[PDB]
């Protein structure tokens, strides 16, 4: 019956009276800005990346003279965390490609599609990242911060809405011992486009279909080396906030009390992570907050967010708005 | 004709009582709308001939979905009558503007049933047409 | 949407039995096939909505014939539901590709007899279709 | 304007994954003409010659 994909003769769909479009209307493309902004360092092991990490001081004692105290002993914990591989190879017939004489122009748009939806895919689950269910995928922010029983669980700060709709802020910061990406040894991060150039494909038939194909690695996992510098601020009720930050839970104070969460934010480099509604509310915010204090007459919409601290602060389209409330 | 190996959809359909084509295009879209392409369009060659105990008429209908499971027309040719379906005769419809992922193509049988028949359906860009046109006429 | 007013039949017709267009469409010659230009199209818009008794179906379907006298179908619809014929449906029939002279618009009525509504067909190049297409559409 | 884009995939160890298509949509969308004459019998604006003026 239905045939997938696997390019079809809508090479056509992508045309005027004429060659390839160019100006083809990117629409379903968002600029969330993590890919850019986090750090690759090479995993320490095989599929995994190990990380030591102190479980417990020895407390030492007070003793009284004459009489020996006990020895000291440092319970030690250390955890990994495991991969995942993101690739397509992407064919397409050397002929439909050819006609036309279009054979570069297509070759093109179709990748800039690609790229696009590498990166969205890489992002979005960067943040709900599984792994009890998706199996294939590395894991990320959620769910290593999601109950608030966890050690981290003093790092999720309850913007203190609740219901469906609510959604959260992250702060994290990336550096090699406290956040980072990871690639294998030594397949590199990050995306590789290379092009298979032409050869043969196979018929169901039996047909030689001479024709093109083009890949795209990109195989990252994550290590949160300490949560300490990552803080969660979940449960923001975005139905109910308000510019005046009079009704539901206000932005700044909420954040400044996630930059006091991290414990001395000296590396490497944090920076902010908003869905693109909050980082519109964060700046009515602020614009309402310095009103009544001193703010110009035309600077009366307000600078856009950029930097908050100053952290850099990244809008990221690919965080999901109506994710489920954490208890 | 170039013909897409892919859109070929009813390859010789041996429509004999009313059926719906043998494979279904499946889009990738919610709303691939190719009939905005002024450049789609369905055609339907026969072969080898509509021969039946007539006399009968088969319409070739094209039909969306939102999944792969009720059909609707979009698009319709009339009711062809047979023997106007000897090999080669193509009916084409223009694809309809408003498509839908799932395109199918049902082959609306007059009654009686058919005895004889297969029929090829495909979107293409474009049909290959060019009958020889009268000249003044008076020579020739 | 430019309109050519001669290219325009059913100019605002009242179709309330399954009747033909008031004005039937006269080419300057044997086989027009205007379908070929790859750029007309039948357009039919509505007004002001398909009240009936119910429940009823349209079928918008252009007409072919030699001369003005006898029609047959060369383009349809598929039976368009009242309640889909809001004040404002464009139903595009694509030019069929083999058009002779004189060209016609058929309203193939479902019982019962549509009560009020009006529709204006017209061949055009081409149609007002810019409808929204989604964005993430995870925000939103 | 784009529609639809290839995801990519997770893909487990050994195994030759589908490859991806961009699904993309166009959309035309049209003008219209708004004109319009402008009458006057030249016997009323020949009077008192104001015929320019009055134009």
């Amino acid at each position: 019956s239905t045939t997938n994909p696997t390019l079809a003769d809508v090479a056509a769909r992508m045309t005027p009276d004429g060659k390839i479009d160019p100006q083809i209307v990117e629409m379903l493309n968002e600029t969330n800005e993590i890919l850019d902004d986090m750090t690759v360092i090479e995993a320490n092991g095989f599929t995994e990346h190990k990380t030591t990490v102190r479980s417990g001081l020895p407390t030492g004692t007070w003793r009284k003279l004459n009489y020996g105290v006990q020895p000291e002993k440092s319970r030690t914990v250390q955890v990994k965390d495991s991969m995942g591989m993101l690739e397509t190879y992407a064919e397409v017939d050397k002929a439909l490609a050819d006609l036309n004489g279009n054979s570069a122009a297509w070759r093109l748009s179709e990748d800039r599609a690609f790229i696009e939806g590498m990166n969205q895919t890489q992002a979005t689950t960067l943040f709900y990242g599984d792994s009890s269910i998706d199996a294939e995928k590395f894991m990320g922010l959620t769910p290593r911060f999601n109950s608030l029983s966890a050690e981290n669980g003093q790092n999720i700060i309850d913007a203190g809405g609740t219901g469906s709709d609510n959604a959260s802020i992250w702060l994290t910061v990336w550096g090699p011992n406290t956040l980072h990406t990871i690639y294998p040894k030594g397949s590199q991060a990050g995306l590789q486009s290379r092009d298979l150039g032409e050869d043969t494909l196979i018929d169901a038939a039996g047909g030689r279909y001479q024709g093109y194909r083009t890949h795209y690695k990109w195989d990252i996992g994550l290590t949160l080396r300490d949560w300490r510098y990552v803080v969660r601020i979940a449960n923001v009720d975005v139905s109910e906030l308000t510019k005046n930050a009079s009704a539901g839970a206000d932005l700044i104070d909420l954040m400044t009390q996630a930059v006091e969460l991290i414990p001395n934010v000296g590396m490497g480099r944090p920076a902010f992570y908003m869905p693109r509604k909050i980082r519109s509310f964060l700046r009515r915010q602020i614009t309402n907050k310095v009103a009544a204090s001193t703010l110009t007459m035309e600077e009366i919409a307000g600078k856009k967010v950029v930097a908050f601290d100053g952290i850099p602060c990244r809008r990221t389209d690919a965080l999901l708005l109506t994710e489920a409330r954490v208890v | 004709m170039i013909i897409d190996k892919l859109l070929q959809v009813s390859d010789g359909q041996a429509v004999t009582a009313s059926a719906a084509s043998t494979d279904v295009i499946d889009f990738g879209q919610a709303n691939p709308n190719t009939g905005m392409d002024d450049r789609s369009k369905m055609v339907i060659t026969v072969d080898e001939s509509a021969d039946a105990a007539g006399a009968a008429t088969v319409t070739f209908s094209v039909q969306d979905s939102a999944d792969n499971a009720t059909f609707a027309d979009v698009a319709a040719t009339g009711a062809i009558g047979k023997a106007n379906l000897a090999a080669g005769k193509q009916v084409v419809i223009p694809m309809p503007t408003k498509l839908r992922r799932y395109c199918r193509v049902y082959y609306t049988v007059a009654t009686g049933p058919l005895t004889a028949g297969k029929f090829s359906a495909q979107v293409v860009t474009g049909i290959q047409q060019n009958v020889a046109y009268p000249d003044s006429p008076r020579i020739a």
